[PDB]
RNA sequence: GAGGUAAAGCGAAUGAUUAGAAGUCUUGGGGUUGAAAUGACCUUAACUUAUUCUCAAACUUUAAAUAUGUAAGAAGUCCUUG
RNA sequence: CCUAAGGGGGACUCAUGGAGAACAGAAAUCUCCAGUAGAACAAAAGGGUAAAAGUCCCCUUGAUUUUGAUUUUCAGUGUGAA
RNA sequence: GGUUGCGGCCAUAUCUAGCAGAAAGCACCGUUCCCCGUUCGAUCAACCGUAGUUAAGCUGCUAAGAGCAAUACCGAGUAGUGUAGUGGGAGACCAUACGCGAAACUAUUGUGCUGCAAUCU
């Protein structure tokens, strides 16, 4: 993939540099939160992307949405 | 084509603030003005008559007339190389008494008072204000409080 | 099939009305035209009649506007007029009258008005503004302030504004709005004012109900029954709580059987407390807990 | 006798054609064939 | 509190509207309104269309439709009347989600009024609009508000009321 | 006091805009069901819900720095009363 | 451009959506609910306006008389407008 | 303390869904001779307070509620910016020096207060 995007660099002006993300896919959370997060149930999946558990709301919903989600 | 209309470029200078549309809360038309008050200047888009020009949106003056409606302002404005006094008539809607104004008459009767006092004690004090003064010299103690050692941290992308 | 319209975006982005126009109780509109006063009068304030009129009472105050709310000069309730003997139709167009003339008089006799400034002593249902007298203090000036009630003629508002423009109070007004008003002969009739003024409408109709449906007649007119108030001297009645209270028209406080401090201890036992942050913390923590 | 008339509230002072009426948008009054 | 059977929660007619929407202006109008004069013993009043559409031939201000409105025991009488001709045999969807419903006679002659071949013979629009006491509080012009969820009328409601009170069928 | 520029925002209004997911199609067609039932099924397209990528001189809830108005007393404050 | 589209007062609430009613259907009229203005306000655009400045009804001529003051453009002249 | 009338600030007050409300008040509620207004006493007007009810309105409480408000060893002294250099860089732009300094985000808390008059178990 770096070589692909190495070969798209040609195509560009000016300076851009490949850089490797530090997050998992392209979810704004760390390779190590993700994780954590997906071992605690706190993520589910939403085709392409996750949607991510909210302390926040309606409690029922909230529990109803993700049923793996072991409260601490 | 200029424009240089009476409202031009006023679109958002003569706007309601957001959420405040409306009616006008009473206390604007309880307030009482006297000659020689001073005022600020804050014209409101919801009401046209006595509305003053978008010079005088934000200047702060002196009440001379009080009429029906309304109050005659007293603005000095640059024209040129000197000032030019201007006299606005403004509907009590787009007035509000200026704040500057009770903070020094605090001032005044607080010295009047601290001053009368002195003289009661048989001492003498001072009254004028001081500017913030360097700060004096002070002992600081470290139980619980052992200076922590920072040093920069490395560079390092976060995307 | 369709946008979902409360959305938090609707919410946040409203804007909501004054507390009391929500309330609706408040038209502002009018109220800013009654209030406000000339600013040339510095701190003279305007005074309103503010007439209100509920299922079982009339409330006739009258009101001065300043920033921290408005502040009651006067008042005077229906449920005062049982002590100047009247004990039954508290809400007629002549209770009204009745409410009218006590909140003029007791205005007048707080302000001192009262050799100067009697009013209309006899009321003849004739159109009449209080005249000031020469050389002497302004009659007192009130501007009547019916808030969200409908102007019709006839309606039981100008029966208070008839009463307190016959107390002696200076209240401006046309007489277009009385009932006995002829719209096409533009003139007041002042023998149907009258009338109105003295109960004889609900005196005609106890008339006309008790010889053609007597039942009822039992059922409505009952207070007057076991009062042995018969139609004809109902105009006595009024007759003589004007003059009760154009004799007397202080107000007298009713007694109070307990303290402010047992009202209040005794109103507070029926009251709900918030709860504790930490108890509804507690309650979210067991419904998780009993949800697995 | 008097023939009141019902009152105008709304205020579209213009002369056209309703918001959302437009053809196609029915289902098929003859789907039964 | 809140009890179900309380007395304040009977349900009961608010008003009637019988409405003739005859497409044009004129001698039909004016006929139509007679006879809804006759059906009611009221004045009706003569509707606007409002905006000009060539398919239904009418442009706007153009008095198109009658109606008039009935409140009291004379609804109840005029809605027997109708009910009659559609022989008490309504249908689940004839109810509004509020809790209102209606129903429309094809031949007006059917409700048992005096032909005239001068007239001719109408349809016609019955609503009926229920409600339980206290919507004055909706309609009040001082400290107007809102009904609460349990007093206000539903679809179900009105159809048990509606079963009960005339031992009709809906056609579910 | 005033301001609406920089910045910011778009799971905030207006406008622009990428991608799927779950639903409703009952007011989208196609195919396949039926001897005829619009009553299903597979499908794409529509909408709706919660998300998602990216924007605005003549969009905006928010909102600087700099620049800008006024005041800082004896022509003042207070007390009494013509 | 307007004798109302000016003035005063009063009553009412708009765009739109949903759920319903013979002909009637995506579009006629009627009813309820939701509806912060997503409507309308002669004409550009911007602002403003909800028991209204919007829709409808009642009465009107203040679109009148006298001559001063003030704001904008500004020389602090005129004209226009306020 | 509850309630009414009139208010001030104008969501910490609004909105959704539930539950409760003693006294009083408010309210819904009843009637159409009269004043008055309507297609319609529904709204408005008048009359009774008499026949009934807290069902609704109203008030309070509940919601890891929406919204709103406030706070911050939240983000972040970041973005931006005033001033400076014969600083860097081909440029685009960037760093540094002396100053000022956000917004979103994150988290926590809160959910009307109050004036005058009257009234109340």
């Amino acid at each position: 993939v770096i070589e692909g995007l190495r070969r798209a660099r040609y195509k560009f002006p000016g300076q851009q540099k490949i850089i490797i993300s530090k997050k998992w896919g392209f979810t704004p959370l760390n390779r190590d939160e993700y994780i954590a997060k997906k071992t605690n149930g706190e993520v589910i999946d939403d085709g392409a992307y996750v949607k991510f558990l909210s302390r926040k709301g309606n409690l029922e919903a909230n529990l109803q949405q993700f049923p793996n989600y072991q409260y601490s | 084509g200029k424009s240089r209309g009476y409202r031009s470029g006023t679109r958002y200078a003569f706007q309601r603030d957001f959420k405040k549309h409306g009616a006008i809360p009473l206390s604007t038309y309880l307030k009482v003005y006297k000659v020689g008050d001073i005022v600020d200047i804050k014209a409101n888009g919801s009401i046209q008559k006595g509305m003053p020009h978008k010079y005088y949106h934000g200047k702060t003056g002196i009440v001379y007339n009080v009429t029906k409606s309304s109050v005659g302002v007293i603005i000095n404005k640059v024209v040129g190389n000197r000032y030019i006094e201007k006299r606005v008539n403004l509907r009590v809607e787009h007035v509000k008494h200026s704040a500057c104004r009770q903070e020094f008459l605090n001032r005044v009767k607080s010295n009047a008072a601290k001053k009368r006092e002195a003289k009661a004690n048989g001492e003498t004090v001072y009254l004028k204000r001081q500017a913030a003064k360097p700060r004096g010299s002070r002992i600081i103690s470290t139980e619980g409080n052992i200076p922590q050692t920072l040093a920069p941290v490395a560079y390092e992308t976060f995307i | 099939m369709q946008k979902e319209f409360r959305t938090s975006a609707y919410h946040s982005r409203f804007q909501t009305p004054f507390r009391r126009r929500q309330e609706g109780k408040t038209d502002y509109y009018q109220r800013k035209r009654l209030v406000t006063q000339h600013k040339a009068k510095y701190n003279s304030p305007k005074y309103r009649l503010v007439v209100r009129f509920t299922n079982k009472d009339i409330i006739a105050q009258i009101v001065s506007a300043h920033i921290t709310g408005d502040v009651v000069f006067t008042a005077a309730y229906a449920h005062e007029l049982p002590r100047y003997g009247i004990k039954y139709g508290l809400t007629n167009w002549s209770a009204a009258y009745a409410v009218g003339l006590l909140v003029a008089r007791r205005a007048l006799q707080k302000l001192g008005l009262d050799e100067t400034y009697t009013g209309v002593e006899e009321v003849e249902g004739e159109f009449e503004l209080t005249e000031a007298v020469e050389d002497g203090p302004r009659p007192f000036k009130v501007f009547l302030d019916i808030g969200l009630q409908r102007t019709t003629t006839g309606a039981r508002v100008f029966g208070v504004l008839k009463g307190a423009s016959d107390g002696g109070l200076y209240v401006p007004h046309s007489p277009n709005r009385f009932p006995g008003w002829d719209i096409e002969a533009e003139e007041l009739d002042a023998e149907l004012l009258r009338k109105y003024i003295f109960g004889g409408h609900v005196a005609e109709y106890m008339e006309e109900l008790l010889d053609d449906d007597e039942e009822k007649y039992k059922s409505i007119f009952k207070n007057y029954i076991e009062e042995e108030i018969e139609s004809e001297d109902v105009e006595e009645i009024y007759a003589n709580a004007h003059e009760a209270i154009r004799a007397d028209p202080s107000f007298k406080p009713t007694e109070k059987k307990f303290t402010k401090e047992q009202y209040k201890a005794e109103s507070k036992k029926y009251r709900q407390q918030k709860l504790t942050r930490a108890e509804r913390q507690a309650k979210v923590a067991k419904k998780i807990a009993e949800f697995k | 006798p008097s023939a009141p008339s019902r009152e105008v509230v709304k205020k579209n002072t213009s002369s056209k054609k309703s918001d959302a009426a437009p053809a196609s948008a029915d289902p098929a009054k003859a789907k039964k064939k | 509190s809140d009890k179900s059977q309380n007395v304040m929660r009977e349900l009961r007619i608010e008003k009637l509207v019988l409405n003739i929407c005859v497409g044009e202006s004129g001698d039909r109008l004016t006929r139509a309104a007679k006879v809804l004069e006759q059906l009611s013993g009221q004045t009706p009043v003569q509707s606007k269309a409002r905006y000009t559409v060539r398919t239904f031939g009418i442009r706007r201000n153009e008095k198109i439709a009658v109606h008039v409105t009935v409140r009291g025991p004379k609804a109840e009488e005029i809605l027997e009347r109708g009910l009659k001709v559609k022989e008490y045999q309504l249908r689940s969807k004839n109810f509004s989600a509020t809790g209102n419903f209606g129903f429309g006679i094809d031949e007006h002659i059917d409700l048992g009024i005096k032909y005239d071949p001068s007239i001719g013979i109408y349809g016609m629009d019955f609503y009926v609009v229920m409600g339980r006491a206290g919507a004055r509080v909706t309609r009040r012009k001082r400290a107007r508000s809102t009904i609460g969820n349990s007093h206000k009328t539903n679809k179900e409601d009105t159809i048990q009321w509606f079963k009960t009170r005339y031992d009709a069928e809906v056609l579910d």
